[PDB]
């Protein structure tokens, strides 16, 4: 049987416009290990993207942490585009800065 | 450090 | 406190692209400190921690062996489990092992472990005798006579119980100032209305190490198990790990409300309510 990605979009350090940072995508909870996840700045793909080595949890389920720089401001919009042989089609989650 | 299996290890 | 070693070994088969990758990652506690990848242009063991670069030539060449061996015998062993269930050739399929040994606070031998998985579901785990397996089904039986005939349980033993005890204990002085460091949480708490009549009061902890933390919302001092929102806790990228509860309140009941949190790192935990 197989599961689905649990998805998280944060940043590693609070969010303040015009500072560096890095976006996170966490995903994790899901099996089997393959997976693809995008970072997006406005609706595009983001290019240079970093990720964690696989690795899993104790209850067998894959984790990886995805990761970029990037500065916020107050007009662009960042989000997470995740697909897994568990669904349909891709999964998106847009960043929020309070969550 | 991690374990050493024996030769001929196999489930 | 309280320390482990893990080494967490994933071999997945992949039919018609090639023969089944092995990766094999090391953890102290909450840090990696080794990876091995079958798939890399030059597959070596690499480190992933500062304090390991340390170790000698001899070490990774060692390290390096075995998990090219590793790699060779979990591709059988993958042929070998397939055949356990009767599966045909087309599908891809992943065995997981996770191994390592568990330090009391006063770094002696509390428990030893090396279970085994097979498309995510328990497969064979040995006990915490150190002596005897616990198998899932019939296949894992297999398994386990393959490997009682083998005297495995009696090897794992000897190395949890001693290199296994010896190499933590290493990696614990080599990286002390962080390894040995706790840091505790930042907290606060945030409010956002919801609607006329109620708001959501979240609790933030972020930027601890080690990963393990209790975060908890009460009202009139009665937890809130069934009402709060828990994320998972997650990874900052910089070692320290984040998390939030959250608590959907009656406007007008927020200071009815209170945010509990338990780290390694607090000289003494703390009681946290919405600041207005």
């Amino acid at each position: 049987i197989q599961r689905t990605p649990k998805i998280q979009v944060y940043s590693r350090h609070p969010a303040e416009n015009g500072k560096s940072n890095f976006l996170n995508c966490y995903v994790s909870g899901f099996h089997p290990s393959d997976i693809e996840v995008d970072l997006l700045k406005n609706g595009e793909r983001i290019e240079k993207v970093e990720h964690s080595d696989l690795s899993f949890s104790k209850d067998w389920s894959f984790y990886l942490l995805y990761y970029t720089e990037f500065t916020p401001t107050e007009k662009d919009e960042y989000a997470c585009r995740v697909n897994h042989v568990t669904l349909s089609q891709p999964k998106i989650v847009k960043w929020d800065r309070d969550m | 450090h991690p374990v050493a299996e024996a030769d001929y290890f196999e489930y | 406190g309280s320390h482990s070693m893990r080494y967490f070994y994933t071999a997945m088969s992949r039919p018609g692209r090639g023969e089944p990758r092995f990766i094999a990652v090391g953890y102290v506690d909450d840090t990696q400190f080794v990876r091995f990848d079958s798939d890399a242009a030059s597959p070596r063991t690499e480190p992933r921690a500062p304090w390991i670069e340390q170790e000698g030539p001899e070490y990774w060449d060692r390290n390096t062996q075995i998990f090219k061996t590793n790699t060779q015998t979990y591709r059988e062993s993958l042929r070998n489990l397939r055949g356990y269930y009767n599966q045909s050739e087309a599908g891809s399929h992943i065995i997981q092992r996770m191994y390592g040994c568990d330090l009391g606070p006063d770094g002696r031998l509390l428990r030893g472990h090396d279970q085994s998985a097979y498309d995510g579901k328990d497969y064979i785990a040995l006990n915490e005798d150190l002596s005897s397996w616990t198998a899932a089904d019939t296949a894992a039986q297999i398994t386990q006579r393959k490997w009682e005939a083998a005297r495995v349980a009696e090897q794992r033993r000897a190395y949890l119980e001693g290199l296994c005890v010896e190499w933590l204990r290493r990696y614990l002085e080599n990286g002390k100032e962080t390894l040995q460091r706790a840091d505790p949480p930042k907290t606060h708490v945030t409010h956002h209305p919801v609607s006329d009549h109620e708001a959501t009061l979240r609790c933030w902890a972020l930027g601890f190490y080690p990963a393990e933390i209790t975060l908890t919302w009460q009202r009139d001092g009665e937890d809130q198990t069934q009402d709060t929102e828990l994320v998972e806790t997650r990874p900052a990228g910089d070692r320290t790990f984040q998390k939030w509860a959250a608590v959907v309140v009656p406007s007008g009941e927020e200071q009815r409300y209170t945010c509990h949190v338990q780290h390694e790192g607090l000289p003494k935990p703390l009681t946290l309510r919405w600041e207005p």
